[PDB]
RNA sequence: GUGAUUUCGAUUAACGAGAUUCCCACUGUCCCUAUCUA
């Protein structure tokens, strides 16, 4: 059905901060390419020392497109921790 | 349908094929077999690195697939003589 | 290769009949191009004409601006979906289907080509070669 | 025609730079392309052509150019020299590097 | 170093992982022929020398082979030869 | 030529061997075999899948970081042809290949 | 020194060349007709060389660089770099770039000491741009077009770009770029004129079909002749009119 | 003799192994065939 008229590369990738903190977080896993890392961003670095951070959750999240519904699953999972700690 | 000079379509009368036609002789040439019996084993693929001008595939390298055939010396052990007459 | 193509064109396997329709793949205007013919097509009894990377087709175009609709026009195809070979040793595909406009001297209509374009189409068309960002 | 005149101006107007401080941006020639003498077409004595030279050997679409002449190397004798690239399931483009 | 090139320097014959399906291994002089050949695996054939002086620059132009495939092909080969295979793979159970 | 290895299990890929897949954000994607490729299509996860060689080196099967394993590279800064580099490349990656 | 050609009877000289001041790179195509009009004029000053870029010979649309430094795509491979780096001399740096933007020559309009670039390129390929062919970096749309290095021809001396460019892009381009600019066209009225002409500081090449008032143009801005200063507008003024 | 009912000879909801033109979805009907089981 075409091409977005804005879109040039095809590419779309927004940060992991405004993943956590956008309302409606479907759309955007289903519109994004990858979520990129910040290491001088003091949420960041916070949100480095948490159990579900590391292991596989930074290949998982490098890419979206090849994702299964578990890893998105897992995904949501992390986000949603990441909010609890944000007379 | 069908290429009408390959009829009848009829079985090989041997495993075998017939040489049909030798090369033309030239005697001023060194004495020569025209010929050479092998047993077919395989097939594999090569990468050939081309050099034919005019191509677009000068100087680039192609992927072909090519046919080993397993050739142990041949053993002479006979001769014979023919003779050309009216038949 | 019609006129407008740079040399030779190589055999490459049909992905697209006629009757298909593709993405369109310029700035144009245009969302979709439906195929009604391929040129340099031989002609072969009971057969659909096809269309593969590289190739030049006449389309209309179902879905975009009303100005560019209800217009026979040439277009240039850049995608295939149906995995084709490379001569260097590969068998790749495409995600979808894609085309762009063009005149009937290979010019592109538009301004630029979104998505990798065939490295084989890219190579044929100067004019395609000259508005792709990404070439394979 | 007054109306015609506001066409002209897109094509004709040439806009200069404001010079933005001092950083110098001075046009490079080679004095090796300064001292090249300009080659004439109907000359007697003038440097060979590529095109000549494949005139000579075989002509279009059958001579066959070696691109490894023009190489420069430490040694002249490498330039027609096979460089491996496969051993053993590893690329020797990968391994290949100083010290 | 039957299937060894000079730009691909694995020492290595012609014959592919496993073995040729239904052949053995070339333990002989052979020919290799760019393309197909009539006939399948195992059968007699006969090479003839060509009957006319070939006037094209097919049959003139040298051949610089780079790379021979011996991978398997009684299945997906991955693997040129065993060593590349083990030395991928690592170290199995039965190894220790 | 170039020996690839596949995305999904890291297995060698050599001339016309396996299958290449180009998406939209023009990334290529190349698999050994149509099993990593129809593995690849059903979306499901390498580092899951215990025979491939991502699990195996996320799982502590086999050694990830090392001395041996931080030789080769793809280089992107050719160097000049120089014939004792690359005979000394020839020795080397042979006695890298023995200790690893 | 403006010329023209043809490779293989096409007009594209910038789709199937490289020209800087320290080198040149043509497709190897075909016969050698194309090779020896560029050394006809060049001699044996700098550079020339056969090079293919992934099998292809889009030369010029598929690399990018300066006078200081060549880059090539993800999809050169090996062999093609090795040719380079024994071709060209130790002074020319030789950079391979991941960037999803392939086609470097059309997504980087550069000079020997500015670059202009796609707007969407990565900041890793801007830095790999600044280090290794030693300009500044610069986003910017020339008429809010993509691909600035299709429809832009640059050089230190001067620059040729799309006749729809603005007046007010125009001049913003020429205050980033330091170059003066002309709106104009190339090969009988060609609006992609970076990748229908080469040219550097001494010398330009551009189709058959360029007109004698379009390479009028073309040598002025250039500044090929040494005579001729940036000011003969006023002098070839009365020809562009009767031409629109 | 007409065949529900209503409204203005026309009109009418619900229903139909009744008739006709298209749409989405789908596809070996087809381009163009190929393979497996009994
Ligand atoms: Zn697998």
């Amino acid at each position: 059905q075409g091409y977005e008229e804005g879109d040039n590369l095809l590419y779309h990738e927004t940060s992991i901060l405004d993943f956590v903190r956008t309302e409606d977080p479907i759309s955007m896993l289903g519109e994004m390419n990858k979520f990129t890392i910040d290491e001088n961003d003091h949420e960041w670095k916070i949100l480095k020392k948490l159990k579900q951070t590391t292991d596989e959750f930074r290949s998982c999240i490098e890419d979206l497109k090849v994702l299964g519904k578990k890893d998105f699953k897992m995904i949501l999972r992390w986000r949603k921790i990441a909010r609890e700690i944000l007379t | 349908h069908g290429h009408l000079g390959f009829l009848p379509r009829k079985r090989a009368a041997s495993i075998r094929a017939r040489v049909k036609a030798f090369p033309k002789d030239d005697r001023s040439k060194p004495v020569a077999l025209t010929s050479f019996l092998g047993y077919k084993a395989g097939m594999t693929t090569i990468v050939r690195d081309l050099d034919r001008p005019g191509s677009k595939f000068h100087k680039r390298e192609v992927v072909e697939a090519v046919t080993v055939v397993d050739t142990p010396p041949v053993v002479v052990v006979g001769v014979v003589g023919y003779v050309e007459t009216p038949r | 290769s019609g006129n407008g193509a740079q040399g030779t064109k190589f055999r490459i396997s049909l992905g697209l009949p006629v009757g298909a329709i593709m993405n369109c793949a310029d700035n144009s205007g245009a969302r979709n191009l439906y195929i009604i013919a391929v040129k340099g097509s031989g002609s072969r009894l009971n057969r659909l004409p096809a269309a593969s990377l590289g190739d030049m087709v006449m389309a209309t175009v179902k879905k975009g601006k009303p100005e560019l609709r209800k217009k026979v026009m040439p277009a240039i195809v850049v995608r295939q979906a149906k995995s084709w070979r490379r001569r260097d040793g590969v068998f790749l595909y495409f995600e979808d289907n894609a085309g762009v406009i063009a005149n009937p001297k290979g010019e592109m209509k538009g301004s630029a080509i979104t998505g990798p374009v065939g490295k084989e189409c890219a190579d044929l068309w100067p004019r395609v070669a000259s508005n792709s960002g990404v070439v394979v | 025609s007054q109306s015609r005149i506001n066409n002209v101006l897109n094509k004709i107007h040439v806009a200069q730079p404001q010079a933005r401080d001092d950083v110098k941006r001075t046009p490079f020639i080679p004095e090796s392309v300064k001292n090249l003498k300009k080659y004439d077409p109907e000359d007697p004595n003038r440097r060979k052509l590529a095109r000549d030279i494949e005139a000579e050997n075989g002509g279009a679409g059958v001579f066959n150019v070696n691109l490894k002449d023009k190489y420069l190397l430490e040694d002249d004798e490498w330039k027609n020299d096979i460089m491996p690239e496969i051993l053993d399931g590893k690329n020797v483009y990968d391994f290949l590097d100083p010290e | 170093a039957n299937g060894a090139t000079s730009f691909d320097r694995t020492k290595k014959t012609i014959t592919p992982m496993g073995g040729f399906v239904h052949y053995g291994e070339i333990k002989n002089d052979f020919i290799m022929v760019k393309g197909c050949i009539p006939g399948n695996r195992k059968r007699i054939v006969t090479l003839r020398k060509s009957l006319y002086t070939n006037t094209s620059r097919k049959a003139l132009e040298e051949v610089s082979l780079k790379w021979i495939d011996t991978a398997s092909k009684f299945g997906k080969g991955r693997f040129q030869t065993p060593a590349e295979k083990h030395a991928f793979m690592g170290t199995l159970k039965k190894d220790l | 030529m170039r020996i690839y290895q596949c995305h999904f299990c890291s297995s060698p890929c050599y001339p016309g061997h396996g299958i290449m897949f180009v998406r939209n954000d023009a990334k290529e994607f190349r698999f050994c075999r149509s099993k990593c490729h129809k593995a690849f299509k059903q979306r499901r996860n390498p580092r899951k899948l215990k025979w491939t060689k991502a699990f195996r080196k996320a799982a502590g099967k086999e050694l990830a970081v090392d001395s041996t394993l931080t030789f080769a590279q793809r280089r992107n800064v050719p160097v000049r042809y120089n014939r004792e580099l690359v005979a000394t490349t020839l020795k080397a990656m042979a006695r890298i290949e023995e200790i690893r | 020194m403006a010329t023209r050609t043809q490779f293989e009877n096409s007009n594209e000289i910038g789709v199937f060349s490289k020209l800087t001041n320290t080198y040149c790179l043509v497709a190897v195509g075909g016969s050698e007709n194309f090779y020896s009009a560029f050394e006809a004029e060049l001699g044996d000053a700098i550079p020339i060389v056969h090079t293919t870029i992934a099998g292809t010979r889009i030369i010029g649309r598929m690399t990018a660089g300066n006078r200081r430094g060549l880059l090539v795509p993800t999809q050169t491979t090996d062999q093609e770099l090795q040719h380079l780096r024994n071709s060209l001399p130790d002074s020319v740096k030789i950079q391979r770039v991941e960037e999803r933007l392939s086609a470097l020559g059309n997504v980087i309009c550069c000079n020997d000491y500015v670059a202009l670039v796609h707007p969407d390129i990565d900041r890793e390929t801007e830095e790999l741009i600044s280090d290794v062919l030693g300009v500044e970096v610069f986003r910017q749309t020339i008429s809010g077009n993509i691909l600035v290095g299709s429809y832009c021809s640059l050089s230190n001396q001067g620059g040729l770009v799309h006749p729809q460019t603005s007046v007010q892009d125009q001049e913003e381009l020429s205050s980033l770029l330091q170059v003066p600019l002309v709106a104009g066209t190339v090969n009988r009225g060609s609006s992609v004129v970076g990748a229908g002409m080469v040219v550097n500081d001494y010398l330009a090449v551009t189709g058959l079909d360029t007109t004698a008032p379009e390479l009028s143009v073309i040598e002025s801005i250039f500044r090929l002749q040494d005579a001729q200063p940036e000011s003969i507008s006023g002098n070839l003024r009365d020809t562009l009119i009767e031409t629109y």
